[PDB]
């Protein structure tokens, strides 16, 4: 009967729906079918409606109804989405109930401009010794993690998300950080283990997971990161910070390229649509630190790229690399040693190492990059006797660079650890031995060692009298380690 | 080409750039003692 | 109702409808042929017209033929009296045996196990072999993939789990040969009605074969795989069992699919293959796990186009798995079997946490000093050995005799190889390994250690050797 | 020894030169397979974007 | 005339006029909206339809909205009231500053000046840079390019070069944010009111600002060069006055016409960018120049796909200009900064008639040591450094410091490095490097021309390292 | 004929690769999607139930066989090419041939490293 | 600097002189200057001769300056004249091809406009058949023989 | 029209590169069939045509000549590339110019071992 | 490299022949 709020289905295949009618229909708006799916319409021809669908469209047959929305594609935000767990269009997936949003944030809204924004300035702790210390992660900084499959990247940022325990148990306001973990493509066993890992660790009272599998649609996991900024986006227009993990990019470009090709639109490199570069860009774009006026909140983002065979120069790794303000090299050379986190040093960079270091961070940091930088350049070797023990302390600082799982240190934890290997407590003692030695004595000034470790909080740094304290304590038990 | 062993970046740039690292860091001992000798 | 053919481009064909035009995913009968001829719909063209994709070959087919609608998908026979019959695409036995009576059915297509379903218990899975175990050890319940290109060595890797693994282990097993050779099908078939896991005349079979071999057409192949996943599944939801499935190859799913996309009017994607690669794989591979009542510990057979990983087939099944087994081919042509690669296997369960500080410790080693040893090729390839450093001689040394102790006699190789089958425990291949890092054996040469089981073994062999002369 | 060290030197970088032939040889062949990989891929790429006009 | 919306495919948008049809670059008011939304018309499809490009987020349009044709291309703002001020691409106000008043306007699409108008005048023009002003010194009244790959330091250079020149040069300069980060454009906009180069309380504003980053659409990011380029020909042509054209970064330019490429209805051209390249480039570059009236110094930072200097876009741009500073990563990782090469930055005014003989026998002299340092480097990979001649051993050792006094700090780059910024005047370049050459500084270790300003602060770092071992 | 009706047949495709060409023409003149070396999806398809009706029947089915022997022409002795590497994963076994052992002499000259027979080991007289 | 059109010349003249058979040379897409230079070397040699008919040599040409559809069939036009010796007169011919690969390229560019899908490295689809429907003309008969000398050129140096 | 009234020209193209880019955007803009780099079929015969027109006539046509001096710019020193190896199998000899000679203080960097004059050698005074 | 497995293969094939021979001598 109606032709101008409804429509019919022409053609259904590959979850791409042409519907005759629908001629008040606007451009990215949802409608809903027949059978209960909804879709998102694309694009607008004379003569039809390019509709993607969000699902199986097994159940959209010739001649359906498609009804109108009458609104732009949006997804429900708040504080509430903070410990369930939800899909792209921002359903509940975990057997807990409906939640109740208070709004609704539109998917795909323009990033803050120039006036808005301000330079970053407060940190954010990933909890991981390589990290903070070499490449120094500011809140509202876009940070790549880039690297091979099965190279410790998902890894990275689940450690980053079990860190901000320390800040969010705490009283203090600005320094909490509210996470959210974004997964597109990866299947939903290995989504099962992380949300298992991250409740076991009480860390989900506090993070929010958008699971775009395998098993859904290309739409889905097309939008699944969009939808996961808006939900970013409250937090951060509202004077709060928060923290997005987009895991992973690529398999988002492999959806949009589906979704893109079976719309007849035209292909470009390796197959991909024209603008794989602005779907990245805008994405990221949004991940900003605002400034007083306008909240003083902001969005840290964490994108994840799966380079082919260690090939950055790639198509896509290439785009996403000049969008990100940096980017952390991660190798299956380094990995398959034992270095892990396989971080290359002298390749990652963090683009902003002043405000996002501690003052208590930058003392001992900036001289191990310094050291860890002359040591590279004379490596491939094992004579001068001069700069054979500079050899030595490369070694020895690379081994206090290797971190296990799902245990982030403190910002004042890890400048304990350092202080060791940067002065030189570790040179006459062996390479093999330095694991064990930093297991017992991380344990050790954490237990009995208290004051020392809340004094370096509370100076903001490494004060005459704590570095005398730390002088005499990694003496005597070094002495302790040998003999 | 002229320095087509280092623009690969192998094992033989690399080794090549350590060797001359090398080279350059006793020349630079020997040459601040040097510098220690005309100012004393 | 009927339907009419309008248009028949080899596995693709066109059904026109008057009324009741049938949804996406049902199979269609197609009637006049002595065989029966299956369409799966696809697409809806407009029109009353929709595009579908036979299940057989599409020879003989006129314009016009009546095609009937079932009402539903390929429904096919699940259950007890699956065990020790060999299935087709469509259900049908191809053993020659009779129909496969059982109380209920199945359709081969179906929604993947939703979130709150998913189990956590990873716990591992102990296979006898030295390259597994130690650097990317699989796991009970979770999902292994064999990767490999042409004659490296998946079908006699997949024949050694089954005949260790599946021989002892008190649960079903499944087999799926999905596009590969039809004998291999025949010589599976009767050497598991030889062991007994399968019986003809009694009812206490442990395995179900499902076959759509590399003789069948696209449609066949493409849909196969499904088939016998369907009946894991079975055995998984409705009993609650720990089940095995032997999927070789699974790349030929895609490959199908391939075949398919061209004719079904899609745009192409890299390397010519179907824009829904990454898709089509995901509803099928998400069925395949472990879920809260059942279990499956799938083995998945991956072959490798040209040698090249970075192909889109191989390259986005690396997701879908927990371990993973890459073969190589310069490792197979030195002589080293299996040819797994240590520096490219992978596994999730690889962690100090789950297998121990001491398996970590020593599995990193390995892998170390065999990346150290791959470095240093450039230079022993132009200067040599004798321009390298003293120490380094040392590092190369013992990396050959790791690469040589990797490699293991097999049960299955036995008919063509000689050598009798080696099955090294867990704590002894650690232990190997270990002592030889430490330098425990570099007095010792390095074919002792080239085709053994545990490292006393390869002591042994030495003393043999020492007795020339 | 003088003499013995110039022998074997000669013989030493003669390897060195006949090994590196045999390299150059090899990635001379792998190299030409794939040219025409990355001429023929391209070019699908091309004959793929004027398909779909 | 009105003008109603047919279809919406992204970026792209067709509007199909009754009677009235616009000409082809004309600027088309969307009623409606909420913000403004301009299209502007690229084709001409027939039937009273023409295909249009839009210059912001196409969401929300529906078929059959009413769209009025402006009777003319995209005009914006120009004067003195745009210094000082960010504008959109389509000439609206973004930094929360009420409207700009401007008393005249101009179109962002115009013809290039022709053959007569151009001028010859080559003069130097000496920026402060050491590597810069000696190898490849820019053109006062020339055309500029900054190549470099993915995190080189394309921005770090530029930024430099406008607080360096800017405050030297007594006129106006103008910056363009074309497709880059918009934290860039926080960071510009807030340093010039610090520096003082833009005033906020009194009209005394040096620099004019115009932005469309990697936020908006192609559309946008195809046009911003576009309307950057027209205010700098405002204060080139109606003002007899020089003045100074940043962009960064202009590959975006070319990148967001090949992502609206496939949607006009184009053949792809090689590489994925789209065949009107050159042309697209050729309309647009050789407006950015010095007419005989005014004069355009521009400095155009290029952007290198995976440091590729033969992929189409960077290497068309090559022939657009007289002063190039090629930026290489292999430098880059060394520490020299900036990274810029030697054997690959020239300039058309590097010559003995034009910059003097002592100028060209140096920086010649320089380019001779560090193409035959390659060379050497080659003999030192296989003997070693130990193994070379007396003569051979001095041309590596003058060449690393040659290398190394080539670098320099930045006043903008202070927080990176931590040193504080240098400025090394002409002469002490061209006499700087000159005694290197000679060899009157072979007594010196090369770590003291490392990251210093004249030859003088040389021999004064070298009093420090001495007294501190 | 042979196979069905209890008689052994040899059958030699010499050779496939030119076959291939012949039916990429066949693909490319009909427009259809080319993926690695311009060769269509379906080039292994081609080749694999060809070479499967080439069997062993069992007394059942008249006891007879045909026996294949497809040819395949590598380029500069590139084995992991496209077609090659097709035809290696659907025959039983291969037989390398190099192009140094022919030109030196050494006629017939089978690659003893890479050459394999996977069934013929066990259908081999033990004199042998 | 080879002697190449020495060679060429001496095999059309010793198999005229030794078998009595006549010879034919193909011009195919080269370049216009040296089917010059090669008509008057042949002139001042013998093997043409315009005063009388004692010619042992037929030419045909079809240079770079003529279309792509124009260079596709020369080979083709010069292979007719020879296949006359051949069938009619009974002889043992010799035939030239210069450059066999022109033929191969103007066979790829006419198969390009025609608008077909490009083969591997962007050679035409009909390859083989287009090389074997006129290679095979080239064979000994009952009746004669054509035996052809055709010049490669291997682009990059590259045999495969 | 001097090589026909018994004068002598010089023509220079710089460059033929560009020309090719030129020619590769009109023919696509056409939708007429993409090649090779989308370069369109007849490639080669862009210059082929152009070049051969440059010849020495002969007194019985005037006695005039016409002289080319192509230009194309290779990437990285790749002589082997598409359009320089159709223009380098068109012309007379080459001149190869390297960018290491350049700065090595070899100007004009003219790599004497791979440029070469077939043709001109003849043409030439005795005294040099 | 060919030849590169060939001169490895070659010393450690002389290695491994004298350490059978420190083997044999010590066996005894
Ligand atoms: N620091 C570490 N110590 C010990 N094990 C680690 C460490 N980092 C990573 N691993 C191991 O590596 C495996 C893979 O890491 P991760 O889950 O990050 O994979 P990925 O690089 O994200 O790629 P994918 O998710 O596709 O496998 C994990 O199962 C984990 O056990
Ligand atoms: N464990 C092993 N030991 C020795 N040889 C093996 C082993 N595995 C495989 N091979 C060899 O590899 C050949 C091919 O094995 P197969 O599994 O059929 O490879 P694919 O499945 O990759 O085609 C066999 O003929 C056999 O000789
Ligand atoms: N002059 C310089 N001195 C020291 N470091 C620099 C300099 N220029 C760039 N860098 C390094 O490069 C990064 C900034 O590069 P950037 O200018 O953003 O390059 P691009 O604009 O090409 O991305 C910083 O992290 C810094 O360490
Ligand atoms: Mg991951
Ligand atoms: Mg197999
Ligand atoms: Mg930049």
């Amino acid at each position: 009967v109606d032709l101008e709020e409804t429509g019919r289905v022409l053609s259904i295949g590959d979850g791409i729906a042409r519907v005759h009618g629908l001629r008040n229909v606007q451009a990215e708006e949802m409608v809903e079918f027949s059978s209960g799916l909804k879709g998102m319409s694309l694009n607008l021809e004379p003569d039809n409606v390019g509709v993607v669908v969000f699902g199986n469209d097994k159940l959209i047959k010739e001649g359906d109804i498609v009804k109108r929305t009458g609104a732009i594609v949006d997804v429900p935000v708040g504080e509430e989405l903070l410990g369930r767990v939800v899909d792209a269009l921002g359903n509940a997936i975990d057997g807990k109930g409906p939640i109740g949003s208070k709004a609704r944030r539109r998917v795909g809204l323009k990033a803050p401009g120039i006036i808005p924004r301000i330079s970053v300035r407060e940190p954010m702790q990933t909890g991981i010794k390589a990290v903070d210390s070499l490449v120094p992660i500011g809140r509202g900084q876009r940070e790549l993690i880039i690297g091979d499959r099965q190279t410790g990247k998902t890894s990275i940022a689940i450690d980053t998300i079990i860190n901000q325990k320390r800040f969010n148990d705490g009283t203090d306001e600005k320094k909490k950080l509210y996470c959210i973990y974004v997964a597109i493509g990866q299947k939903r066993s290995t989504v099962a283990q992380l949300v298992k890992r991250l409740t076991d660790a009480d860390a989900m009272k506090y993070t929010i997971v958008v699971s775009a599998t395998a098993s859904d649609a290309a739409p889905l996991q097309y939008l699944a990161p969009y939808s996961g900024c808006s939900m970013g986006e409250y937090f951060r227009d509202n004077g709060k910070h928060a923290l997005i993990i987009y895991d992973d990019l690529s398999k988002q470009a492999v959806a949009y390229r589906q979704m893109s090709l079976l719309l007849r639109r035209p292909p470009g490199r390796e197959a991909y649509p024209g603008d794989v570069f602005y779907l990245h860009s805008r994405l990221l774009e949004r991940a900003a630190k605002m400034n007083d006026a306008f909240g003083g909140g902001s969005l840290t983002a964490l994108p994840v790229i799966e380079t082919q065979a260690g090939d950055v120069s790639a198509y896509i790794p290439t785009n996403v690399i000049s969008i990100t303000d940096g980017q952390i090299f991660l190798e299956t050379e380094l990995f398959y040693k034992g270095i892990r986190p396989a971080i290359n040093v002298g390749l990652s960079v963090s683009r902003v190492g002043s405000a996002a270091q501690t003052r208590a961070m930058k003392q001992v940091a900036g001289t191990m990059k310094l050291e860890l930088a002359q040591y590279r350049e004379v490596a491939a070797f094992a004579l001068d006797a001069a700069t054979q023990q500079l050899l030595s302390r490369g070694v020895r600082l690379t081994e206090l660079l290797k971190q296990g799982q799902y245990s982030p240190m403190a910002i004042e934890e890890q400048v304990a650890v350092i202080y060791a290997g940067v002065r030189g407590y570790l040179d006459k003692l062996e390479p093999s031995k330095i694991t064990k030695f930093e297991n017992a004595f991380l344990s050790h000034v954490i237990s009995q060692h208290q004051a020392l470790l809340g004094k370096i909080r509370t100076d903001g740094k490494i004060s005459e009298e704590s570095d005398a304290k730390l002088k005499e304590i990694v003496t005597n038990f070094l002495a302790g380690f040998e003999a | 080409s002229a320095g087509a062993v280092r623009d690969a970046g192998g094992a033989f740039g690399k080794r090549e750039q350590a060797e001359e690292e090398r080279y350059f860091r006793a020349r630079a001992a020997e040459q601040l003692a040097a510098l220690k000798k005309h100012h004393e | 109702t009927t339907g009419r053919i309008v248009a028949v481009i080899g596995a693709v064909v066109d059904v026109q409808f008057d009324e009741g035009l049938p949804p996406i995913l049902n199979a269609l009968e197609v009637q006049g042929r002595e065989t029966r001829l299956v369409l799966e719909v696809a697409q809806h063209l407009g029109e009353s017209t929709v595009r579908t994709i036979a299940m057989d070959g599409t020879e003989g087919l006129v314009r016009g033929q009546k095609v009937l609608d079932s009402g539903a998908p390929i429904r096919i026979p699940v259950g007890p009296e699956t065990l020790g019959r060999i299935m087709n695409v469509i259900g049908e036995p191809i053993d020659e045996r009779g129909p496969i009576k059982t109380k209920q059915f199945a359709a081969i297509h179906a929604e993947a196990p939703e979130f709150v379903e998913m189990s956590v218990e990873q716990e591992i899975l102990v296979t006898g072999i030295k390259v597994v175990d130690l650097l990317a050890p699989y796991a009970k319940g979770g999902k292994i993939g064999l990767f490999g290109g042409a004659g490296v060595g998946k079908t006699v890797l997949i024949m050694e789990l089954i005949n260790n693994v599946a021989k002892a282990h008190g649960g079903y097993s499944v087999f799926a040969g999905v596009g590969e050779r039809t004998r291999e099908g025949n010589d599976l078939y009767h050497e598991m009605i030889e062991s007994g896991v399968i019986n003809l005349k009694d009812a206490t079979s442990k395995v179900a074969l499902v076959y759509g071999q590399m003789n069948e057409p696209p449609g066949a192949r493409a849909r196969v795989a499904l088939t016998g996943l369907t009946v894991a599944e079975y055995f998984r939801d409705q009993e609650g069992q720990d089940v095995l499935l032997f999927i070789d190859n699974i790349f030929r799913f895609t490959q199908a699919g391939s075949e398919v996309s061209a004719l079904l009017g899609r745009i192409p994607s890299a390397v010519g293959y179907q824009p829904t690669l990454a898709t089509d794989m995901g509803t099928m591979q998400e069925r395949i796990t472990t879920t809260k009542k059942g279990s499956i510990t799938s083995v998945q057979a991956i072959y490798v186009p040209a040698d090249d990983l970075t192909d889109p087939a191989p390259a986005t099944t690396f997701a879908h798995l927990d371990a993973t087994t890459v073969l190589s081919r310069a490792i197979a042509e030195l002589g080293i079997y299996p040819a797994v690669d240590p520096l490219d296997s992978t596994s999730r369960i690889m962690d100090p946490n789950i297998v121990g500080s001491e398996h970590y410790d020593v599995a990193r080693g390995v892998q170390k000093i065999l990346q150290d040893y791959k470095s240093l090729q450039d230079i022993i390839a132009i200067l040599g050995m004798d321009e390298l450093s003293e120490e380094d001689k040392l590092t190369v040394s013992r990396a050959r005799k790791i690469q040589r102790f990797l490699s293991q006699p097999f049960q299955v190789a036995e008919v063509f190889t000689g050598h009798l089958g080696k099955l090294v425990p867990l704590k002894e291949t650690i232990k190997g390994f270990q002592q030889i890092l430490a330098g425990e054996y570099d007095h010792l040469p390095e074919q002792a250690f080239y085709m053994v089981g545990p490292i006393e073994e390869a002591v042994a062999k030495a003393d043999k050797l020492a007795e020339e002369h | 020894s003088t003499t013995s060290e110039q022998s074997a030197r000669m013989t030493a970088m003669d390897n060195a030169s006949k090994n590196a032939s045999e390299m150059i040889d090899k990635l001379t062949l792998t190299f030409n397979r794939t040219r025409q990989a990355v001429i023929t891929k391209e070019l699908i790429e091309i004959i793929s974007g004027a398909a779909a006009l």
